[PDB]
């Protein structure tokens, strides 16, 4: 409830040592605020690679999505933050996922221009 | 007795039309009213108003989740403040290339136009008129 | 040919006022307004309120439009256009895109944000007649 | 009528005077106005005029150097008479892509980089910003 909306602003916040013992102590990995944001859309988001990382190790949903339909590879994607994305990736983000607008991380690539992000998720 | 006169001090009233020129060496004053709030997530909008254009500064720090393309609901921008028809301030993020753009329309809902988003800092300074009509769509 | 303290009258000639100005009411300046398809879809509304033009981008990406690319669809009428360039800083609905729209003298309004093909471009704001 | 204001003809008008109701000015209206132009830091150049209680800008140049992300450009300080009393934002745009950047000026005139560090490009954007 309340360790839930902690570990939600930790996770946003970029608390690291938050994240850890919070978890330890009960909070689910997997939360979500009102808009159906996760802690790992949250920490992703805003290029915490670390809680991501732990997020990931307990048990966190890689294919969560918020209100409108986003995963997190949707938001790293749109942020440009590519090594999260990898890691994203690597735990089976779903590269296909489509937003509420039919928008993939791939179109969002192309949106956005960036040559570097779409080169690897074309590879993959 | 109820002439101008080229000194002193004096109130005038009716309606006044020049077909000239017109200057003001010294200032020049109207009437302003300034209003300020979060609008939501945190995000803080200043406005001051002079006849029907708005001076206007976007500030604050997001704080929470903000949907891409959501409607701020926090707090509305009063009526007096609110333009015919709607006004995209655009604004940017501090410390990167992103930008984004709020709307504010007659109703004073005002409408955060960037990705989603849950942190960082935003910022732009400019002014939108109060009765642009934008005329077909 | 007497202004009066009260009455609505009509002043020629040119008043320079060396002191200090308050207008209670309101102060109306000339204004006059213009609206188009500059290209690509892309719509520009323009108010002239005495030497400032307030401007509003909208309309939506229809079609191809190459970097730095010239607005052929239609040309800012000349009472709009500046005497310099003039950038225009918009954004794109639902990311974190912006671009610019030029208005130089000529009205020819350019393109400056990367090709694009998609898109809901916005932006409010205004620029000088000098 | 050597001290009365008449509706025709060149007239200086002395003294404060107060319109209640309305007035409309269908030639121009000229307020005191000042120009100046500077190059911030970093190959960025800023040309402002001030007309009254506003300060139309144009920003211009090209980057031509490091400009540390969130740093101060000293270069040029912004003279007095053209800085606000609060911090302004202006927001601009790169040339050939989809890059913002927002420049601030404040009380000092010292203007400040709100981009990330970059070390090339065309920065663009016309606006106004208050006095007052």
């Amino acid at each position: 409830s309340d360790l839930g909306k902690k570990l939600l602003e930790a996770a946003r916040a970029g608390q690291d040592d938050e994240v850890r013992i919070l978890m330890a102590n009960g909070a689910d990995v997997n939360a979500e605020d009102k808009v159906g944001l996760t802690p790992l859309h949250l920490a992703a988001m805003n290029d915490h690679l670390e809680i991501v990382e732990v997020l990931l190790k307990n048990g966190a949903d890689v294919n969560a999505i918020d209100a409108i339909g986003e995963t997190p590879l949707h938001l790293v994607a749109m942020y440009g933050h590519l090594e999260i994305v990898e890691v994203l990736l690597k735990h089976g983000a779903d590269v296909n996922a489509q937003d509420k607008f039919g928008k993939t991380a791939f179109d969002i690539s192309i949106d956005n221009g960036n040559e570097d992000l779409a080169e690897i998720l074309q590879k993959l | 007795g109820n002439v101008v006169h080229k000194t002193g001090d004096e109130t005038i009233a009716g309606k006044k039309t020049f077909t000239g020129n017109v200057e003001v060496n010294g200032s020049l004053t109207l009437p302003t009213k300034s209003w300020s709030g979060e609008l939501g997530g945190g995000i803080i909008l200043s406005l001051r108003k002079k006849g029907t254009t708005v001076e206007y500064s976007i500030g604050g720090e997001i704080s929470s989740s903000i949907l891409a393309n959501s409607n701020l609901v926090n707090r509305s921008v009063p009526n007096e403040f609110c333009p015919r028809n709607r006004c995209s301030l655009v604004g940017h993020m501090v410390g990167g290339w992103n930008a984004f753009h709020i709307d504010i329309p007659s109703s004073g809902v005002c409408q955060w136009f960037g990705p989603t988003a849950s942190s960082g800092t935003p910022r732009g300074t400019g002014t939108y008129p109060i009765d642009h009509h934008h005329h077909h769509h």
